[PDB]
């Protein structure tokens, strides 16, 4: 469908077992805020966002009482049918151009994911101190993407992904 | 964001149009739904009326809606003293999604019963405290409460919800000095009322 | 302040299953023409969608007929779907859009660098995607031997484009990345001198 | 339908109650209000579905739990006196434009369990005086001096309940409004005609429901506990 922009509003995401859930908007590609639903607290992508705008966190977690509701219904209609699983595929590039001796963002693009959980990780040796994970967010097949972000600092590192349309886990170094 | 009512207590003889107002201060809101809560009961859902509307009507009851002025009001046609109950105005932003509803403070709306014949007494009745009975009065009469402490003077009741053949809306003293004839001291009393 | 209403999902009256909903507004010239889709889909397979074109539910796959022929027939649920048309699209570009995606603008930055050989024209962290990326060699718009990625998204409001150029590199040379986009007054050049 | 667990409780600062609310109509919304005078309706908790539950508008002092679609609680683990009040539950489906509301439950929550008297109840008969004047008759019913104002009046005439020629007080009254412990008193009217009155086979009685402390509750003076009780004061027509 041609248009100028495109707003993805309330995109709301439910599965079981797991009671796992997910509320977001996006514009034009961009997320622009989830909510947490454990906090209960719109969090949005760009603070400077949440300075000039705003939305209440209850209207998400409304909705997703609906989807949870629909969710057990459907799964019921279709006599169970379960979630078939896919392979997801990794590429890892960085922010800004690479400057040994100056900080630098990498970057990890997983696509192709369905179901949404993913265990996204990463020198021989696991690293959890300064990463970001995006939310999951919507492809016009119905499978997610997601992104991971590292911080280095340059030197002289792979992005290892756990799915479950994976037999393997698969790493792709860097 | 505050609903705010008007007015506080509103008394009203059967057959009159009562008004209940309402206003608010969030310009978001676009759903106002009235409660009745009966005395016992809990509120149950009158009549509502949507922002993009002007007027709602419903029977003996209509809501008039003006955006502008961000001012609403209930119009019950015909008070029947049934509609004697407390009413609440409230408002919700529906765009938010989020399921909460902002209430009023409510108004308590007394309708009384209509006099087929005014008849202004005060009785003494016995004991089996000694109890004086101020009854059969029209709609030019206030009852005020004691000076006193040690007397008791109950004005406004209710009439059951099911009577059906005897209804007045008469007062009530008791104490423990005290006789009919000056029960009702501090209150404005018809010049032509009786004492037996 | 102002805010962003989203739509409501209607209701419907290991082994792993997924639900999952969304609202698509489409706008062309700004609010001139509006599209509202809304989607609902059971294990990656839409079964359920409105579309403000059809103007009502319409069952997508035969699980999606129970609750397409069910939302049609409630007008507190059809009419108000229609009227998230503005409600939600209409009112979430006129109102927080303006006031954040559509006011963001943050301009790129550029640096040249030799990786015959190939220079490389790094334009980075810029908002909104549109930009044009031109090589030129002593003031002569070089196409041949040019090559450029995609668009990359950053996932953080931010793009990244990286221009190769074919060389080589006789001293007193002078090669320029030219750089357009909306956020610049004038456009960015930065050259290397060989 | 929207069903409330216990209808009226009295309790003591630092003890923990417990307010249940059931509903049939497979609503999902749940929400616990409150209701006071000089307060309106206020949101204490509620719940969009099992397992979840929200912060109303007051939520200090109370938890709240949504074990199932058909119930949510409200409980209150160290009960206060400025909890005393009269709880509403609700009920909403998604996206609902109405609430169902429950009967409402009177709590009080005291500093002492010593001042808690159930009424003392007497019927008036209707002066001569206004028979003669009027060919109708007004039996007035007064509750005195119980605590606290969880109270219902009722006329009984010859063995059924009558509600024709019933006006009662909404709520009750304050024999001593300078206390913070006064007890309260409640009046009711029963008019019927003359001709009825007279006829000394008719009898009529004042029925009063009371509710105190209830079977496993533990009272510390010599008076009698205040029981859940009904207090009733009759009186016979006459010549």
């Amino acid at each position: 469908i041609e248009a100028d922009h495109v707003g993805t509003y309330g995109i709301s995401v439910y599965q079981s077992p797991g009671d796992i859930g997910q509320y977001t908007f996006e514009f034009d590609g961009d997320e622009l805020f989830y909510v947490d639903l454990d906090k209960k607290e719109t969090v949005w992508m760009l603070p400077e966002f949440g300075q000039l705008a705003s939305f209440d966190p209850q209207g998400g977690l409304q909705n997703i009482a609906v989807v949870k509701h629909n969710l057990g219904v459907l799964t019921k209609r279709s006599n169970s049918t379960p979630a078939t699983n896919e392979a997801p595929q990794a590429t890892v590039f960085p922010k800004s151009p690479v400057l040994l001796g100056q900080p630098n963002t990498l970057i990890c693009f997983v696509d192709n994911i369905f179901p949404p959980v993913i265990n996204i990780t990463w020198n021989s040796k696991s690293v959890a101190d300064g990463v970001y994970e995006t939310s999951f967010f919507v492809n016009r097949d119905y499978s997610f993407h997601k992104l991971s972000y590292l911080t280095f600092i340059p030197s002289d590192y792979d992005c290892k992904v756990e799915h479950w349309g994976l037999e393997e886990p698969v790493l792709k170094h860097w | 964001q505050q609903v705010r009512q008007s007015p506080q207590s509103l008394t009203v003889w059967e057959g009159e149009t009562a008004i209940l107002n309402c206003s608010y201060e969030n310009s978001a809101f676009d759903y106002f739904p009235w409660y009745q809560q009966f005395p016992g009961e809990g509120p149950a859902l009158l009549i509502a009326i949507r922002s993009v509307s002007d007027k709602k009507e419903d029977g003996r009851f209509t809501i008039f809606f003006n955006k502008r002025e961000k001012k609403l009001s209930l119009h019950i046609t015909d008070s029947q003293p049934g509609d004697s109950a407390t009413y609440f105005c409230a408002a919700s932003v529906t765009g938010a999604n989020t399921g909460k509803l902002t209430f009023g403070h409510g108004t308590i709306l007394r309708v009384h019963p209509n006099i087929q014949n005014p008849d202004p007494a005060v009785y003494q009745l016995r004991d089996s405290k000694s109890v004086c009975l101020f009854t059969d009065f029209d709609s030019q009469t206030n009852v005020s409460q004691s000076k006193d402490s040690d007397v008791y003077i109950t004005d406004k009741c209710v009439l059951d919800m099911r009577s059906m053949d005897f209804k007045s809306n008469s007062a009530v003293a008791w104490s423990n000095d005290f006789a009919c004839a000056n029960a009702f001291n501090n209150s404005i009393i018809p010049e032509d009322t009786f004492f037996p | 302040r102002v805010s962003y209403y989203g739509p409501k999902t209607s209701p419907v009256q290991e082994r792993h299953f997924v639900y999952q909903f969304m609202g698509e507004c489409y706008f062309t010239n700004g609010t001139q023409r509006i599209r509202y889709v809304t989607r609902y889909i059971y294990n990656r397979e839409e079964y359920v969608r409105y579309d403000s074109d059809v103007g009502e539910h319409r069952a997508v796959t035969e699980l999606g007929r129970p609750d397409a022929e069910y939302w049609n027939s409630q007008p507190e649920i059809l009419e108000r779907t229609r009227a998230e048309l503005d409600t939600v699209c209409r009112h979430n570009y006129e109102g927080p859009e303006t006031h954040t995606s559509l006011r963001r603008l943050e301009q790129p930055n550029v640096v040249i660098s030799l990786s015959h050989n190939t220079l490389v024209c790094s334009v980075t962290d810029f908002y909104p995607a549109k930009i044009k990326v031109r090589w030129f060699r002593n003031g002569q718009e070089e196409t041949v031997g040019v090559s450029s990625t995609q668009l990359i998204r950053n996932g953080d409001w931010t793009f990244q484009v990286l221009v190769m150029l074919e060389m080589t590199p006789r001293r007193g040379e002078v090669y320029t990345c030219h750089v357009e986009h909306p956020s610049l007054k004038s456009p960015i050049t930065v050259e290397w001198r060989a | 339908a929207v069903t409330q667990s216990p209808r009226n409780k009295v309790a003591v600062t630092g003890g923990k109650v417990t307010l249940s609310c059931n509903q049939t109509n497979n609503h999902n919304n749940m929400y616990w209000y409150r209701q006071d005078t000089g307060h309106g309706l206020r949101l204490i908790h509620y719940s969009y579905g099992a397992g979840s539950t929200e912060k109303g508008d007051i939520p200090d002092g109370y938890k709240a739990s949504r074990p199932s679609q058909e119930n949510f609680s409200l409980i209150l683990e160290l009960a206060t006196p400025s909890q005393t009040s009269v709880y509403f539950c609700a009920s909403g489906d998604f996206w609902g434009d109405t609430l169902y509301f429950g009967a409402g439950t009177r709590l009080s929550v005291l500093e002492d369990l010593k001042n808690v008297f159930p009424p003392e109840v007497a019927v008036f008969e209707p002066s001569e005086a206004e028979i003669s004047h009027t060919q109708k008759a007004t039996l007035v019913c007064l509750a005195t001096g119980f605590y606290p104002d969880h109270v219902e009046l009722s006329w009984w005439v010859n063995g059924k309940e009558v509600h024709s020629g019933v006006c009662t007080d909404p709520q009750p009254l304050k024999e001593q409004p300078a206390l913070n412990d006064s007890r309260y008193a409640l009046s009711s009217r029963l008019r019927v005609s003359a001709t009825f009155w007279q006829n000394p086979r008719n009898h009529f009685r004042c029925q009063v429901q009371f509710y105190g402390l209830s079977e496993n509750d533990e009272w510390t003076q010599d008076r009698a506990k205040p029981v859940t009780q009904i207090v009733s004061a009759e009186a016979w027509g006459r010549a």
